[PDB]
């Protein structure tokens, strides 16, 4: 029933339309830490904590 | 004479007929005459045999 069908005296039929669509996406901000002080590094056993 | 023709195609394509379908032809002329001397135009009604 929606065929494009054409006759011979042609005229202003079977006209059609388009479309688009829009993606989005963003960033995000992370990080962490940690504290430690001077005799927590002198004076442990393990020379190699750091 | 002026002979207008326009086949159909790309010729005939427009807002109306997008798919060209038709053509036409036409002839257009002008004409006239000046009577100068009407007497010397002679006429006689008459008349005729089956």
């Amino acid at each position: 029933s929606k065929l494009p069908l054409l006759t011979e005296n042609g005229g202003r039929v079977n006209r059609v339309g388009f479309t688009r669509i829009a993606r989005e996406g963003s960033i995000h901000k992370f990080g962490f830490f940690y504290e430690f002080t001077q005799e927590s590094i002198d004076f442990d056993s393990d020379d190699g904590l750091m | 004479f002026t002979v207008m023709t326009k086949m159909p195609g790309k010729e005939t394509a427009d807002r109306n007929d997008p798919y060209g379908e038709t053509g036409f032809s036409s002839i257009k002329w002008y004409y006239g005459i000046l009577v100068k001397r009407p007497e010397r135009l002679a006429l006689i009604k008459t008349v005729a045999p089956l």
